[PDB]
């Protein structure tokens, strides 16, 4: 059988955002 | 006088122990002469070249994983980090005096114990030796292949070395932690927490030493037992009937037969195990689960089942949002292997339908029909052994990457198929040869 | 059956007939190998039996004395010792083995050249026994069973039956009580709660906004510092191998630092591999349901750890843009993002996420979508 | 010997008799428990086997739930679940105990009372077998020596016992040569060069004039476990237990700085008591000869090995002066040079030679004048 | 049934090893009822259970003398250095559920 | 540890001649050394009880 959670996507991928860092201590 | 001091000690001994009448039936047991038959010996006596030289590994190895720096003579390794198991492996082979020789008369002799029980084996199986009264000692044997087949895989990876510790990433802990329902509750209950743990070697290194090897030596002095009360088999010829032994008696043709033999085997294993280099562990380096290399060199003991893992194709079943992966089917073939070879007497039986006593080995043409299928379980257990060094074999043809598996798939139901009509043929070939 | 005046009597030949049809051993033929004494050939072959014994003792005399005289010492390649210490475990080998080995030859040809032959037919009482052991130890079988009036006391039979039960399902549950552990208790701390090991690995947050570096190995990892690497430290078509490291970590100079890096590095989830294909190959590029914004331009990150059974695939041909795993030769399409095209793999490796920080390093956008490693019952 | 058809016709009394009889035993006494049927009595003893075996099935049954839900985790010291954790082990054995004996206790009943009460004699025919077993034993063994042509072929019978020697030698020494090792094989570097490791300790200078402080166990596992002491840290009638340090020793937070430190700690013959005389019994100390300038005024420092069989004598009693060794009771006189006084001791314990450095840290002066610990054969 | 299947069993033995005169023997040794002659059996009887105790016991124990620092639940020897012996020994008796009840019955038996 | 280093280290150690060798092939050096506990732990669920179960 075929892994259900795993499937081609057609959308175009956007660029993602810079890194922040939120320091929790 | 010697003969009035043996005199003496006979008497004393017959005097408070009175063993005259077992001894002298002990020493006038008739044993069949035959070739074939020798082949439980090298078994046995491989076994207690095992014994003995496992006591004496036991005395320089820290079966521990706890992290250490290595501080000995190995210049490549120097300042590595590694673990307790890993570095007495390599304190054997380089700081004690003999460890490297022990070492691999250790490894040799395991390889010789285990091709020693596949070739008794099938002296067994052809020459129908599992038969009525002999079905029960065919069990007792089927429990010690399988105990001498995970004895040595747990001694191989007791280094703890690159190779050692990837197999039992991919196969103990890789296969086991996929088996329906219980598979994690068996990972978290033998590897007490995750892959690797810090209770690995230390478990491992219990059952090999000691709880197996007990096992194995109650089985066979059960086994020996079987065979010393339930007088050996014999074949056919003149003057073997159904209700006798004809051979020599143990005095005293066959137990310096027996002892010059153990001698000829002690003696081809200490030659391998000085020659020829075995396992070679500081090669490679201690086992990180980031490090994995290409290059390896797996025993033939333990291989059919990784073969058995290349050449399935990935089928995997996802019930209800759950995951039945690949490594399954390897898990139940060998449950259905292990469960056939065990009562194969009993099926036997039952389709022959011949439940009759026997003491009279048959011959392997005389039955065309086992002849064959054992030559074709031999057959296939040696692709599913050359299954998995597919690296080397890729590089020579040169057709394709990926053909070399479809080989194996394809020839797993072809090559057998052949095995078995060549081996059918060339038995009623050989039935009417002199007819 | 003879009385002690036919035993006095009696000689040594008769003796063993008497001993042996007692036993109902009948020895039929029984031939001396030489029917002359005195001949040349009976000498030679005695001078030919020890030659071989005496050779066992000249080897074994060999391996006490190589054993204590000769360089045993490991020695490294390329040094004056070092061809003597390759000959030292060989010479260990061949004067003990070769020692047993000619004492061993020499007792099979004592024994078939002047042990005499002999062959001698037993007689086998195989089958049931003969109807008067059988019945006897029937009776007294029975006998204890039933004279011990067991059978009628059912209270008795049944409390043992429960007793016995009981107190067996109570020890073998005891016994092997302390080996059954939960799988999937929570104890890693994690952004959300406590989840279980396999939910879990080295890129998992502990807290919202968790920065996590993919830090390379300056040398073995977890023996040496992790550094930090930037997009401009990849070739195209390169493979880098990156671990989980956080800011807090340190670079191993301190105890505490040295543990929290061997940790990372003694991960079975932790590796993942960074590759950045050409510029020349992005069209040729299928993205996954979920993971269509993971890269960052054309870096990818897939972890290391082969879906099948979790050996690290290593090997990675830049040409075809495949990964291929060391173990059972699986390779995985880093185009189509990165599933399985043969071998017995079934499942695609794990994506993840990647970004920049204000910095520039490289970090991870976040945790993997799915479990990482072999797949299991519970999963998905 | 009976025939078939007799034994058909033999009821189990007497099969068992004949049994019996076949193996030689006699039951000379074979009676039931109750003859009498329909007895009260019966029936009681009847239920008080029961009642035994179903207090065994309870039990058994209480250990299989207690093992699975009585809270079995440590708990700390003061919190609320600590006197139910540790009744945890206590109901294991209570239940596990009690059912297994109860079982045993009903089975003992059960012979005693219901299993019919019996006499049996069994003849022994111990000693000398019957002189048929014995002559043909004998002639068996005396036939294969006499028939083997051993003997008479002496190259062939000292070939084959100087080989099984000389192999038998070799493979011994094979087999122990590797656990041998040489006591005196100078590996500690020194001041002087390698020396053996019974000569040395941590107190031996590694070059001359290496300054190796009397450092305190601070009692914390890492982060300083080891400080530099003062002689003003010490009063009259105090004792304190100091250890070799040096400054490329370090505080431990490096991991190469608490190996070193680990090794201090783990020296046999590196602990050593310091003592402060009291300054109005300082008249009664007795110097040993070469040792009279080993104190720093009222400071004494002495190894805390004990002499005789090495345990660390540490019960220093401030007033007597004594030194008491709790493993067999040796004392010592701390004002006569450590010179033994009571029990299996016949040798003074070493003394260290202590001075100040320019910061007024208590140094050693010196290495011992004698080897520490236990003598030994080679010693003085 | 019972009496049957017994039966069949008894005679499937018998005719595969015959062991009926030598069991029989067994069976009718006689053994002096003294209670003097029980205190050999108290020795062998420890031994088994000792031998059943110490193989439970090989499945926690790692016997090593590299030096550790405790992690265990134990608060009192919480960072203090030890061995993997004393380690694996305090886990056996605090971490491993009836640990602490083989190990006690292990050493007074 | 108290017991071990008296009776099994300083008693083997006092051993005229061939004490001290006694004692460095059993700790594989000085006291304790490394290899003291597998070794003895080697001995106790192998070895001893393998023995006495022969006798036995
Ligand atoms: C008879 C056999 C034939 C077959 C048919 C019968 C069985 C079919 C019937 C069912 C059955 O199979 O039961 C047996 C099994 O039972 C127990 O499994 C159950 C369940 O099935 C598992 O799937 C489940 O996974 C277990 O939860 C664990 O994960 C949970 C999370 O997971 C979910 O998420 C996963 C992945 O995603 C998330 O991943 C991470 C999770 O945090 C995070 O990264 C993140 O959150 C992410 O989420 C994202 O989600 C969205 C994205 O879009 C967004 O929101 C966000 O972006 C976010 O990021 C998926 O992969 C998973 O699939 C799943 O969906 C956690 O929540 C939990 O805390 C825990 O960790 C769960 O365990 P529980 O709840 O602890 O216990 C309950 C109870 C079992 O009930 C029963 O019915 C038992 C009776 C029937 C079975 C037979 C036994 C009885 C028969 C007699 C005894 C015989 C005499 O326990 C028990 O008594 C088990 C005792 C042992 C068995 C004895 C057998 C007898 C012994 C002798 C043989 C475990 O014990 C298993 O080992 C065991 O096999
Ligand atoms: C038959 C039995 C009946 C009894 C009678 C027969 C035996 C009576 C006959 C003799 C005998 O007993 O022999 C057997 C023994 O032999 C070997 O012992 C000998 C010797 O005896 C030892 O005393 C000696 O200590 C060993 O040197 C080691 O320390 C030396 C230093 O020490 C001296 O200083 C010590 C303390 O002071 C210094 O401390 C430190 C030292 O640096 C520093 O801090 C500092 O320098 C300090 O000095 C200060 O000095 C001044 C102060 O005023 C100033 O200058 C400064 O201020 C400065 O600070 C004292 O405490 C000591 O006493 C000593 O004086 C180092 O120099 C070395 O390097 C090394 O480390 C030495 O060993 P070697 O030389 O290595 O070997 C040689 C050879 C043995 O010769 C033989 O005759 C063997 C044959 C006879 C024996 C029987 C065997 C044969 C029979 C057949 C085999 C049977 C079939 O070896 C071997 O073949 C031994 C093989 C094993 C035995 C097999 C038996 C058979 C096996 C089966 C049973 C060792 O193997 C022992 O284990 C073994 O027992
Ligand atoms: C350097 C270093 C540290 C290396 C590692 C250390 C190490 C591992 C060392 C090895 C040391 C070893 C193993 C030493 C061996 C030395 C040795 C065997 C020397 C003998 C030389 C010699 C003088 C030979 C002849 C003299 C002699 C009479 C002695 C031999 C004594 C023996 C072994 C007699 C066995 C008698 C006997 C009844 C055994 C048969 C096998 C058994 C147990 C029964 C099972 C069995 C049955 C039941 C059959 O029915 C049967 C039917 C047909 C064929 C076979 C069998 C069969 O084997
Ligand atoms: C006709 C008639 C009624 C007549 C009367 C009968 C009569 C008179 C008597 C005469 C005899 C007859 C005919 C009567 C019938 C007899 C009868 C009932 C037959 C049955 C007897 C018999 C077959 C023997 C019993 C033997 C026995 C004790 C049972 C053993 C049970 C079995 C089958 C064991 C095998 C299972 C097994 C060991 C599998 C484990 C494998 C798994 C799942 C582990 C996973 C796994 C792991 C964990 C790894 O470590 C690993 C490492 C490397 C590679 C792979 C793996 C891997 O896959
Ligand atoms: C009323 C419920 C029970 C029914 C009554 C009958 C009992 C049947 C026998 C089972 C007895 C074992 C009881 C163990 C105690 C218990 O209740 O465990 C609970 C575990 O969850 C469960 O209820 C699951 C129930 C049992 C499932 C067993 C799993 C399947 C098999 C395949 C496991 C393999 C074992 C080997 C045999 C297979 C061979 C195949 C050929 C809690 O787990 P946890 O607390 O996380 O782990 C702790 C550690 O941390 C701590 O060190 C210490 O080890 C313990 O405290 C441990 O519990
Ligand atoms: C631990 C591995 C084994 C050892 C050491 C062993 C040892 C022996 C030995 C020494 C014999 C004496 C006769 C002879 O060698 O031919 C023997 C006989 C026998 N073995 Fe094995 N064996 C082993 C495994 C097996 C296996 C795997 C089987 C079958 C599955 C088996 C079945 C038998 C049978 C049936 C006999 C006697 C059959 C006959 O009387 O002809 N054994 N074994
Ligand atoms: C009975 C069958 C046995 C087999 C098939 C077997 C096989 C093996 C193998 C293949 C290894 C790895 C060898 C290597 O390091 O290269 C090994 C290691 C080891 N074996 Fe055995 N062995 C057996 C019995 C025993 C027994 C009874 C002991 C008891 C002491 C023992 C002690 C050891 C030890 C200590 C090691 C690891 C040290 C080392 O690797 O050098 N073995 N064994
Ligand atoms: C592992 C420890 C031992 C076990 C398990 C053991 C076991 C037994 C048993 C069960 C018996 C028969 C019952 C009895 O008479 O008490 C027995 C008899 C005997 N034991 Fe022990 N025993 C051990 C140690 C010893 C010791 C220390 C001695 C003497 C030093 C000894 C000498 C004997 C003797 C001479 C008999 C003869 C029995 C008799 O004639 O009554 N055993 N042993
Ligand atoms: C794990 C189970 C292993 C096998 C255990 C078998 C236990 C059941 C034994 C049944 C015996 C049958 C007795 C009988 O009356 O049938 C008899 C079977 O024939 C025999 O004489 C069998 C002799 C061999 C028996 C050896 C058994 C040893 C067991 C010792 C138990 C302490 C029938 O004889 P009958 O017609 O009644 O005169
Ligand atoms: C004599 C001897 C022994 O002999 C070794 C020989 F071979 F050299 F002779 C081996 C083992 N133990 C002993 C004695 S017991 C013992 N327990 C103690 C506990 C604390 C302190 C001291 C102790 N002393
Ligand atoms: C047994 C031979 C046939 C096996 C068929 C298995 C098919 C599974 C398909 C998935 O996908
Ligand atoms: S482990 Fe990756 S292919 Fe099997
Ligand atoms: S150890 Fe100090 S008195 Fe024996």
């Amino acid at each position: 059988c075929s892994p259900p959670g795993e499937t081609a996507s057609s959308e175009p991928g956007t660029t993602p955002a810079i890194w922040t860092g939120s320091p929790s201590p | 006088d010697f003969a009035k001091l043996a005199a003496a000690q006979g008497d004393a001994i017959d005097s408070r122990y009175h063993p005259s009448a077992a001894v002298r039936r002990q020493l006038n047991k008739v044993f069949p002469t035959h070739w074939s038959f020798l082949l439980g010996e090298i078994a046995l006596y491989s076994f207690i070249i095992l014994l003995l030289t496992g006591v004496w590994l036991t005395l320089f190895f820290d079966p521990s994983m706890a992290h250490v720096t290595y501080d000995g003579v190995y210049q490549p390794l120097r300042g590595v980090q590694m673990s307790r198991a890993y570095e007495t492996a390599l304190d054997i082979s380089f700081e004690v005096r003999g460890g490297l020789f022990v070492r691999q008369v250790h490894h040799w002799a395991a390889l010789m114990f285990a091709a020693s029980i596949m070739v008794h084996l099938a002296r067994i199986f052809f020459t129908g030796a599992f038969r009525r009264p002999r079905e029960a000692n065919w069990v007792i044997g089927s429990l010690l292949l399988i105990l001498a087949m995970f004895e040595g895989f747990f001694g191989y990876s007791l280094p703890d070395d690159l190779l050692s510790g990837t197999g039992i990433r991919a196969a103990l802990s890789g296969i086991t932690m996929g088996i329906p329902v219980i598979g994690t509750w068996m990972h978290w209950a033998l590897f007490g927490g995750d892959f690797p743990g810090e209770i690995l070697i230390p478990r491992l290194y219990a059952l090999h030493i000691l709880l197996i090897p007990g096992i194995i030596l109650a089985l066979i002095g059960a086994h020996l037992a079987l065979v010393w009360f339930q007088k050996h088999t014999q074949f056919p010829g003149p003057g073997r009937t159904e209700t006798n032994v004809v051979g020599v008696r143990v005095m005293p043709v066959f137990a310096v037969k027996s002892g010059a033999f153990f001698a000829m085997i002690t003696g081809v294993l200490g030659l391998m195990g000085g020659l020829l280099t075995i396992n070679p562990i500081w090669n490679l380096g201690p086992y990180k689960p980031s490090q994995v290399s290409a290059g390896s060199q797996p025993d033939f003991y333990m291989m059919w089942t990784d073969g058995l893992i290349r050449l399935w194709p990935a089928w995997e079943f996802y019930p209800f949002g759950h995951t039945i992966p690949q490594g399954v089917w390897v898990a139940v073939g060998m449950g259905l292997v292990f469960a056939l070879l065990i009562a194969y007497p009993f099926i036997e039986k039952k389709v022959t339908g011949d439940d009759a006593h026997h003491n009279l080995l048959q011959r392997p043409r005389d039955v065309p029909v086992r002849t064959a299928i054992g030559s074709m379980a031999i057959a296939l257990y040696l692709l599913l052994t050359f299954a998995c060094m597919n690296d080397i074999i890729a590089l020579k043809f040169h057709i394709s990457l990926n053909a070399t598996t479809w080989i194996g798939r394809i020839g797993m139901v072809v090559l057998p198929a052949i095995v078995y009509f060549v081996a059918y043929r060339w038995a009623i070939s050989l039935q009417r040869s002199d007819r | 059956q003879p009385t002690d005046a036919e035993l006095a009597e009696m000689s040594r030949e008769e003796l063993v007939k008497l001993g042996g049809k007692i036993d109902g051993v009948e020895t039929i033929f029984k031939e001396p190998r030489w029917p002359v004494p005195g001949t040349k050939a009976e000498k030679r072959t005695e001078r030919l039996v020890a030659y071989w014994l005496m050779l066992g003792g000249l080897s074994g005399l060999a391996l006490l004395l190589v054993f204590l005289f000769w360089p045993w010492e490991y020695q490294p390649f390329g040094s004056e010792g070092e061809f003597l210490y390759s000959l030292a475990t060989p010479l260990y080998g061949l004067t003990f083995g070769l020692s047993i080995l000619s004492i061993g030859i020499g007792a099979v040809l004592f024994q078939k050249k002047f042990i005499p032959e002999e062959i001698s037919v037993q007689d086998r009482h195989d089958g049931r026994s003969p109807e008067v052991h059988r019945k006897t130890v029937a009776a007294n079988l029975t006998d204890a069973l039933e004279g011990s009036t067991l059978k009628r006391r059912k209270v008795i039979g049944l409390s043992l039956g429960i007793g016995l039960g009981a107190f067996g399902a109570g020890t073998l549950v005891a016994f092997i009580g302390g080996l059954i552990k939960n799988p999937w208790k929570p104890v890693v701390p994690t952004a959300e709660g406590k989840k279980a090991v396999l939910w879990t690995s080295g890129w998992t947050p502990r807290f919202k906004g968790e920065t996590i570096y993919l830090a390379r190995a300056t040398g073995r990892p977890g023996e040496s510092p992790f550094v930090k690497m930037r997009p401009e430290d990849i070739d195209a078509g390169g493979m880098e191998t990156v671990f989980p490291w956080r800011e807090s970590d340190g670079d191993g100079t301190t105890v505490e630092s040295e543990h929290k890096l061997t940790e990372i590095a003694m991960g079975v989830r932790n590796p993942v591999m960074l590759i950045r294909i050409k510029p020349a190959d992005m069209h040729r590029v299928i993205k996954r349901k979920g993971q269509e914004s993971f890269n960052f331009g054309e870096l990818f990150a897939y972890t290391k750890v082969c879906s099948h059974l979790g050996c690290p695939s290593s090997l990675y041909e830049q040409q075809t843009y495949r990964i291929l795993c060391p173990c059972h030769q699986s390779q995985f399409d880093a185009l189509e993002f990165a599933k399985p095209i043969f071998g017995p793999a079934a499942r695609a490796l794990a994506q993840l996420p990647i970004t920049i920080d204000e910095d520039g390093y490289l970090v991870a956008n976040g945790d993997f979508v799915e479990p990482v490693g072999p797949a299991f019952w519970e999963r998905k």
